[PDB]
């Protein structure tokens, strides 16, 4: 059947501040099929234990999830999205920028 | 509150 | 102002790997209230919002009781589309439907929806009457007739007119502090130099809900929609939305361009621009 491949946003909730926690996001939509794997990484390690919202869907079909965790943004610490999906042929990593 | 609709299949 | 219920499943076959997955949401606009999964180790239709957990167990049992049943009939139409399609029993396949309710201010029906897909095309729709239907394909035709002769739509007409708008009704009325708020974004502007020649101006809205919002940048007073970049409305976590959009634009032009902000929060459309 035909497929469509995540777009994928990383941001965080609140604006970025060094040493004041927050929550980091990895938005993935506009998919199909549902399947989809999604690690957030921190200095290129997987973060354990993060969340992630009840799949649904948009009105053409595509899906959605919000992937997340609490985190303390440094100068120092970069942090990432993992995104998989059978469109891909491997996995695609997008960093996380203050500014986007 | 969902919709219950028994015994409708495509 | 104007509201609406949706719910939302998902039924995922697998072959091999058991029977098919059964993922269910239900929404007031922007706002998830119950979820079902029939993965969870104790499959319920669970809270997701403050203002659903005052149901008492009778509503939680019947909501459980018709998802369980619900799970069984997309089981049974994966069964059916892989006759419908002449499809092999070794892929995996997904049926998704949405149905629900749009109400006006008074609280009377606007209209209502059902309409679901296969494989992430449409497959069969009610019409806007809540009396005929739209397949999109020879097999949804098939499916069509069999509902036609059963007299499906005036059934789903008696939900979408009657137990959809009260249902929604009541839970406007118990989740009024947060369904009937509208946060307005914040706003701003944010410049960054690409090279000595150009810059992009992006503009920011935070904060806001519900999700519906309109930026657009404008230069010398009008639209660039052709060259400006748009990112999807994005949830926050913490029930807002956030979005932003960006021009690049020629060094000393900045001041020709103006971002324009509406969402229903705001009385007046906002106009905003860099601010050095």
């Amino acid at each position: 059947m035909i497929q469509r491949t995540p777009k994928i946003q990383v941001y965080s909730r609140h604006p970025a501040e060094n040493g004041k926690s927050n929550f980091l996001n990895c938005y993935v939509s506009g998919f199909h099929p549902s399947d989809i794997e999604v690690d957030l990484l921190k200095n290129g390690e997987r973060i354990e234990k993060v969340e992630h919202s009840d799949l649904s869907f948009s009105k053409d079909w595509s899906f959605y999830l919000l992937y997340y965790t609490e985190f303390t943004p440094t100068e120092k610490d970069e942090y990432a999205c993992r995104v998989n999906h059978v469109t891909l042929s491997q996995p695609k990593i997008v960093k996380w920028d203050r500014d986007m | 509150a969902s919709l219950n609709l028994p015994a409708v299949s495509w | 102002g104007s509201h609406s219920m949706r719910y939302f499943y998902t039924a995922m076959s697998r072959p091999g790997r058991g029977e098919p997955r059964f993922i269910a949401v239900g929404y007031v606009d922007d706002t998830q209230f119950v979820r079902f999964d029939s993965d969870a180790a104790s499959p319920r239709m669970a809270p997701r919002a403050p203002w659903i957990e005052q149901e008492g167990p009778e509503y939680w049992d019947g909501e459980t009781r018709n998802m369980k049943a619900s799970a069984q009939t997309y089981r049974e139409n994966l069964r059916i589309a892989l006759r419908y399609y002449n499809q092999s029993e070794a892929g995996s396949h997904i049926i998704q439907v949405m149905y629900g309710c749009d109400v006006g201010p008074d609280g009377r029906l606007l209209r209502g929806h059902d309409q679901s897909a296969y494989d992430g095309k449409d497959y069969i729709a009610l019409n806007e009457d809540l009396s005929s239907w739209t397949a999109a394909d020879t097999a949804a035709q098939i499916t069509q007739r069999k509902w036609e002769a059963a007299r499906v739509a005036e059934q789903l007409r008696a939900y979408l007119e009657g137990l959809c708008v009260e249902w929604l009704r009541r839970y406007l009325e118990n989740g009024k502090e947060t369904l009937q708020r509208a946060d307005p974004p914040k706003t701003h502007v944010t410049h960054h130099p690409i090279s000595d020649h150009e810059a992009t101006l992006r503009c920011w809205a935070l904060g806001f809900y519900p999700a519906e919002i309109t930026l657009t940048w404008q230069r010398d007073g009008e639209d660039q929609t052709q060259d400006t970049e748009l990112v999807e409305t994005r949830p926050a976590g913490d029930r807002t939305f956030q979005k932003w959009a960006a021009v690049v634009v020629p060094s000393g032009e900045e001041q020709r361009y103006t971002c324009h902000v509406q969402h229903e929060g705001l009385p007046k459309p906002l106009t905003l621009r860099w601010e050095p």
